[PDB]
RNA sequence: AAGCGAGAAGAACCAGAAGACCAGGC
């Protein structure tokens, strides 16, 4: 009777912003990467990515509500580094660990295909 | 149940016997006519969602079937010939010649006045058109509309001759009813609730194999209540799932102790105490706390959150008092 | 115009007008049920 | 280029009158064996339509 | 006031509706 | 209105498939009564699709 | 008038002084908000609705 | 009613396994040696192989609507 | 403060699962490895259905669902299909859909068991499992002399998120630190716990000792496939997802941090 | 186009200002929204300015163009009311970086500017 | 509402917060008032159709100015089941926190400075200890002594009364757990316990963000910690067993 | 800057039980 279609929790509904910035003043070098229809899948790994980097000093995601489809992500930085900067660096190495991963999975799969 | 037309029926998709049953159950037929589904529950608080005797439901398991029912509902009505002043007559209704039409439409029926099965209804929805001779004119609408906030699917019409000989039909809609949050779900030891979220397959926690929990209820529920047969019961199914066999719970039996129950299960593979290591579904780290875990009948009751959610707005009101009805 | 129905007993496909009294042409039994709808009928497998 | 001139065609062919037929000279006139202006062939031949 | 030094093009538009 | 009362089929969005019938339509968004749910949702109508 | 009763489920995302209701509920009840300048668009975005 | 498709746990395709598991009981088969045979390891596959009730055949012993 | 150099070792493979270790990773990136695995990996699932004739005991919403959780092959096909929902095209075409059929009668006396077998597809690529050439076929409803059942269905691309008929897996034991050495666990007794398959440690021994420095690596898997796609297809597929989504995320990433540059 | 924020009078002076606006941004999706029979080069076969061209096209029809370049979030933002599509006002939605505004906002002012010797003017 | 309204607390004043599902989605805490469990419930809901009405209810019936009772002068509500589990496994002294653990939890804390406090033990490795962060969690400088439930009465008089052994003797000194296990006694309904001191000392609004940050931290690290319950912790040595038997005998 | 045939609107347009009893949740 309530019950929300199933496609919400990943499509956008409309004119909604996959991912938005917001610049956080309580502390400097410190923004909110609030991602829309998206879970703890890329929270996880976005917050330990971000963790391994040294210039990052607080890195860390949370979902709001497990209804919504929303989930924050908090990153500050040391002041001669950026937040955006942290969470695009944090995501080319896992799009590297996964191209990566990708390819020795498949030389694997040869190797025991094979013998 | 196909045949009988009743007014209120609960009918579950994938009824199961219990894994653990009473040597009662063979005399009561509850093997023949099961009334639940056996469940893999996890005693655990798992984001407090279940607190306050709640349960959290596999948004997955929902997905393939599980405890999903359907609800057959059976209205019934006659064309009387109380009079030659005014009688009532089973025909689709038109503007031109009807009185009071709600503005519902009635293209739905056919010119007989009966809706046809398989054909989708929702609330306020017109199913049986009959119409009574008056003394927009000269006939008014008496049809049968739906129930409020119903929306069904017609399953069958019946049509046939009352005592009286007249015209009288019946027809039984169909709803199927998905557990959702609302739902009330209770165990065979009072511990019963609601279902207070649904996480999916992959936020569930689970077990070193790929084992998630159909249901997690909150291990505050246990203490007070004292239903240790339930603990009992989920470690004696865990045994007879494993093992391919069923559960022997009869009362009041010496040859099946606790203790025996747990060597069983401990040359399976398992720790003896039904507990088992579990991993955070959201982050995948394991939990400080070996979950406990098994197989236990649960039930599914007629008390559906879609049957009881009301909400009023300056809507009808009685005619004494020019308050407000009573009733959904 | 013609409201085919159905018969309980012998599930005879017999053609019944309003105002006739309900009953089997082909054994009598005074159970009729309608016959499915001709709409279309989409369910989403979900 | 085909469907646009196909969808200037269709506005073409509605809002053309038969008047426009009118231009044009020396124009075959079924009805009398000879060439016939235009506006001549076009109403001898709406006459014998009409009749 | 407010005007328009040279403008080109046809101006308005289908979309208000 | 015309529309009220057919039978149109969804042809865009993400309810793209889903056969229902037309209970409110307006000149921009109609309510479809999807046939396979149980529940009434408002789409534009240059997603629907009119059946027969 | 506008009232309503449904059951009721744990929400430990909520604060102490919040309650979740469904949309139906939202959308069955409704509060005569009076037209001032200051929402005087938002108001007529939602008659326009 | 009918045995159901998939697990609901896990979401092993179980279908496919009622009449085998039939067949075992009437091969003489011990429920835990024909849930094995048939690979169902998980004990949410053997809970749903071992506590279905296929009511189906007996809906089918009432005449239909339609002949 | 960059990223690591994971391996990987598969320990058995099959067409049924498939058993492999990843190591030198993070347990967040091998947990969402395994929730790709659950959620995010598409595959061609019945998704629509129109009843043209059921005659049978059981309803037509009970008969669409058991038609939705048939697994079809989808191998090599559901890379090439798009989503119904972003495709151009009118209610179906091949491009993203595949068609299928069933037309059963019960004439004879006996019980007409209605199979996966019945499920006739317009795309030989695009089959039920058990019909791909051992198992016997899933079985749809039981008919009755003078029942029939005449439905057309339509398959689509999906994902475990969108719902549980769309996911390839049938259980992924994921597991780590077989030896409990980080302690992530705590047993009070762990005498009492049985030893992990992956455990290697002397049956003296009940648990490794603590490791203060230890992190969690050394991931071990067993991908069991439902049938849809290969086991190691569906390894394949969920990384080439998750990197997919990564990329596309980027891309919005970078399009906000250009929207205020 | 990063932003834009108009006060046109009426609702066709605030379209022809926003269509204006759009190509003058000379965005991919402006130029994708293209569509029908559009010609670049007349009769002659000489080149026509295309920045014209699209002008004259959109201001013709801009429903594809409205409908193909995006819709954005929009708070309640005083006295900057959201514009649609439809070209109905809308508080909580309204075409990417684009604004309407009640303030009547409305530069001719000849500002004294030093030339050098090679032309380049600064004031 | 829930009926039967018994006290003034069974019907207080909600904020509404549009969610899916077909079901009134209530916090934790605020279920004591009314005396509701989640076993199948209903409670009814009046909308008021007025500005007047509104404001009478936002300034008079509002939870937060519902928290502390007239009846019996101490808090009606208070932290409840695995809320108040977790937190006293939490606020043991063997608790330790990694970094991504702690981030987390700061991650669900929404009175939050967003400065990161000096871990408790800073080598080997960084470690935060439970009470740190509840610590953090406390609002304001409140100044709260209470003794837990397991605590010996020859403590306070014998040596060590000061530096409790078995982390009793709960002790916040200017808004920090110094020392000591909650419990109920310490966040339950009881006079003097740390949500009355939160209530006298600050705020309304301070009180309901110190509910609402409890119950979200704590659930977290209890989603990581995890509680259970079965035949393991029902069931006693032989030992236990033999000496029963005997006493019954 | 573009620039190669024409338009505008006759007539008129919703429903109440109520009462009793039983079962049931809270
Ligand atoms: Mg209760
Ligand atoms: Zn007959
Ligand atoms: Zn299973
Ligand atoms: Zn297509």
């Amino acid at each position: 009777m309530n019950a929300p279609p199933a496609f919400e929790s990943f499509l956008l509904f409309e004119g909604e912003k996959k991912i938005t910035i917001n610049k956080d003043t309580k502390v400097p070098n410190a923004c909110l990467f609030t991602i829309n229809k998206e879970d703890h899948t890329l929270g996880n790994i976005i917050k330990s990515q971000l963790l391994k980097d040294p210039q990052v000093l607080f890195a860390g995601y949370k979902v709001p509500h497990p209804l919504e489809h929303k989930i924050i992500i908090r990153v500050q930085t040391t002041p001669d580094y950026s937040p955006q900067e942290a969470f695009t660096n944090a995501i080319t190495d896992l799009i590297s660990e996964l191209s990566l991963l990708e390819e020795r999975f498949r030389v694997a799969i040869k190797d025991k295909q094979e013998g | 149940f196909h045949v009988r037309m009743d007014t209120l029926a609960h009918v579950l998709y994938y009824p199961q016997k219990p894994l653990v049953t009473t040597r009662s159950m063979e005399y009561l037929r509850f093997r023949e006519l099961p009334a639940g589904i056996n469940s893999i529950v996890a005693i655990a608080s798992y984001t407090g969602y279940n607190q306050e005797d709640s349960v959290i439901m596999n948004r997955s398991a929902v997905d393939r079937g599980f405890f999903r029912s359907v609800f057959y509902r059976s209205y019934k009505e006659q064309e009387s010939k109380k009079g030659f002043d005014q009688e009532e007559v089973f025909e689709k209704p038109t503007r031109e010649t009807c009185q009071g039409m709600r503005h519902a439409i009635y293209d739905k029926l056919d010119d007989d006045g009966l809706i046809a099965p398989g054909v989708r209804v929702s609330g306020d929805d017109v199913i049986i058109g009959k119409t009574v001779t008056l003394p927009r004119y000269t006939k008014r609408d008496c049809s049968t509309f739906l129930r409020t906030s119903e929306t069904g699917i017609v399953d069958q019409v019946m049509v046939t001759l009352n005592q009286e000989g007249y015209k009288f039909c019946k027809i039984r809609v169909r709803s199927v009813r998905i557990p959702q949050i609302g739902d009330k779900f209770a165990s065979r030891h009072g511990q019963k609730g609601t279902c207070g979220i649904q996480y999916r397959q992959e936020d569930m926690p689970f077990t070193c194999e790929g084992i998630t929990p159909d249901i997690i209820i909150n291990p505050h529920a246990i203490p007070s209540r004292m239903t240790i047969g339930h603990l009992i019961e989920c470690l004696q199914g865990k045994v007879s799932a494993n093992k391919g066999e069923i559960g022997d719970a009869t009362p009041f039996n010496d040859a099946v102790n606790v203790q025996k129950i747990s060597n069983l299960l401990s040359d399976y593979g398992y720790h003896l105490r039904g507990n088992e290591v579990l991993y955070n579904g959201f982050t995948g780290r394991k939990i400080t706390s070996q979950i406990f875990i098994g197989p236990t009948y649960y039930q599914r009751l007629k008390h559906m959150v879609d049957d009881k959610i009301h909400s009023r707005a300056r809507g009808p009101i009685q005619i004494l008092n020019r308050q407000p009805m009573e009733g959904r | 115009q013609p409201m085919i129905y159905i018969c309980g007993e012998c599930h005879t496909e017999n053609e019944i007008k309003s105002r006739d009294p309900i009953r089997c042409r082909e054994c009598g039994y005074r159970i009729m049920y309608k016959k499915r709808t001709k709409r279309l009928v989409v369910f989403d497998a979900r | 280029i085909f469907e646009n001139s196909c969808l200037e065609t269709m506005e073409i062919v509605q809002q053309t009158r038969v008047d426009k037929l009118t231009q044009g000279r020396q124009t075959y006139d079924w009805t009398l064996n000879r060439n016939q202006p235009a506006a001549t062939a076009l109403a001898n031949t709406i006459e014998v339509f009409r009749s | 006031a407010a005007a328009a030094a040279f403008a080109a093009a046809g101006a308005a538009a289908a979309a208000a509706a | 209105n015309e529309l009220i009362g057919q039978t149109v089929r969804i042809s865009q969005g993400p309810y793209k498939g889903y056969i229902g019938v037309v209970k409110d339509a307006t000149e921009s968004t109609a309510r479809v009564e999807l046939h396979s749910t149980c529940q009434t949702i408002s789409v534009d109508r240059q997603r629907l699709t009119t059946v027969g | 008038d506008f009232s309503a009763r449904t059951v009721i489920t744990p929400d430990p995302n909520l604060s102490i002084d919040q309650v979740g209701v469904p949309r139906s509920i939202a959308a069955n009840m409704t509060f005569a908000e009076i037209v001032t300048p200051f929402n005087i668009d938002r108001l007529q975005e939602l008659v326009r609705r | 009613m009918i045995i159901p498709v998939r697990c609901f746990t896990c979401g092993k395709i179980v279908g496919n396994k009622w009449e085998a598991y039939l067949g075992l009981l009437q091969a003489e088969y011990t429920e835990g040696d024909a849930l094995d045979a048939l690979g169902l390891k998980r004990y949410c596959c053997r809970r749903m192989l071992l506590a279905h009730v296929d009511l189906i055949e007996k809906l089918l012993n009432y005449a239909p609507l339609e002949k | 403060p960059y990223a690591n150099q994971p391996t990987v070792r598969i320990t058995e493979l099959t067409d049924e699962n498939v058993k492999f270790i990843i190591e030198n990773t993070d347990l967040a990136v091998a947990n969402s490895i395994r929730r790709v695995f659950i959620a995010e990996v598409p595959i061609i699932a019945i998704d629509w259905v129109q009843i043209d004739a059921n005659s049978s005991v059981l309803h037509d919403e009970f008969i669409a669902h058991r038609l939705g959780l048939i697994p079809l092959t989808s191998d090599d096909i559901v890379d090439k299909l798009q989503y119904s929902r972003d495709c151009t095209c009118e209610e179906f075409c091949p491009e993203c859909s595949v068609e299928f059929t069933l037309d059963v009668r019960c004439n004879e006396d006996q019980t007409r068991h209605v199979t996966s077998r019945d499920l006739i597809s317009n795309s030989p690529r695009v089959i039920p499992v058990t019909s791909r050439n051992e198992q016997d076929d899933i079985l749809i409803v039981k008919l009755r002399k003078g029942q029939e059942l005449r439905l057309r269905a339509y398959a689509k691309k999906g994902f475990g998120k969108e719902h549980a008929k769309w996911n390839p897996t049938a259980g992924v034991a994921f597991e780590y630190d077989p030896d409990n050495a980080l302690r992530h666990t705590v047993y009070p007794k762990p005498e009492e716990w049985p030893k992990s398959e992956y455990s290697e440690l002397d049956e003296d021994e009940s648990q490794a000792p603590y490791d203060p420095n230890g992190k969690p690596e050394r991931f071990y898997y067993n991908v069991e496939s439902c049938g849809s796609l290969r086991p190691e297809t569906i390894v394949l597929s969920a990384l080439s997802g998750l990197k997919k989504k990564l990329s596309d995320l980027q891309t919005q990433l970078s399009h906000e941090i250009q929207s205020d540059v | 186009l990063i932003q834009l924020i108009v006060s046109g009078k009426d609702e066709q002076s605030i379209a022809e200002a926003i269509i204006v606006a759009m190509v003058f941004s000379q965005e991919d999706c402006m130029i994708k929204a293209v569509r029908g029979d559009l010609n670049f080069v007349n009769r002659a076969n000489q080149r026509l300015n295309p920045m014209h061209q699209l002008l004259r096209h959109f201001q013709k029809d801009a429903k594809v163009l409205f409908q193909n370049w995006g819709i954005e979030p929009i708070d309640n933002v005083m006295g900057m009311i959201g514009i649609l599509p439809d070209m109905t006002p809308s508080t909580e939605m309204s075409l990417r970086g684009v604004r309407v505004s009640k303030m009547g906002v409305d530069s001719t002012e000849r500002v004294v500017v030093s030339i050098d010797r090679f032309l380049r003017v600064r004031d | 509402n829930r009926q039967p309204t018994l006290h003034k607390m069974s019907m207080m004043g909600h904020r509404v917060r549009i969610l899916p599902w077909s079901t009134f989605r209530l916090n934790l805490s605020v279920t004591t008032p009314y005396n509701a469990d989640f076993d199948g419930d209903e409670m009814n809901l009046h909308l008021p159709q007025s500005l007047e009405t509104r404001a009478e209810i936002q300034e008079l019936a509002m939870v937060p100015r519902m928290i502390v009772t007239p009846q019996s002068n101490r808090p009606v509500m208070g932290i409840v089941q695995d809320t108040l589990t977790a937190v006293r496994k939490f606020t043991k002294r063997d608790v330790f926190l990694e970094r991504g653990e702690v981030m987390n939890l700061l991650m669900f804390l929404s009175t939050w400075d967003g400065k990161v406090p000096q871990p408790a033990i800073l080598k080997p490795r960084p470690l935060w200890t439970g009470k740190q962060i509840f610590s953090l969690i406390i609002p304001g400088h409140i100044n709260c002594i209470r003794t837990h439930s397991t605590h010996p009465d020859d403590e306070d008089s014998g040596p060590y009364k000061h530096i409790s052994p078995g982390d009793t003797k709960v002790v916040v000194e200017n808004g920090e757990l110094i020392m000591g296990i909650l419990c109920k006694k310490s966040l339950g309904t009881s006079a003097g316990s740390l949500v009355h001191i939160s209530y006298l000392e600050m705020g309304h609004d301070i009180t309901r963000l110190f509910y609402s940050n409890i119950q979200t931290v704590i659930n977290n690290w209890l989603l990581i910690e995890g509680h259970t319950i079965g035949i393991g912790d029902s069931i006693a040595d032989s030992k236990t067993y033999q000496d029963i038997q005997n006493t019954i005998k």
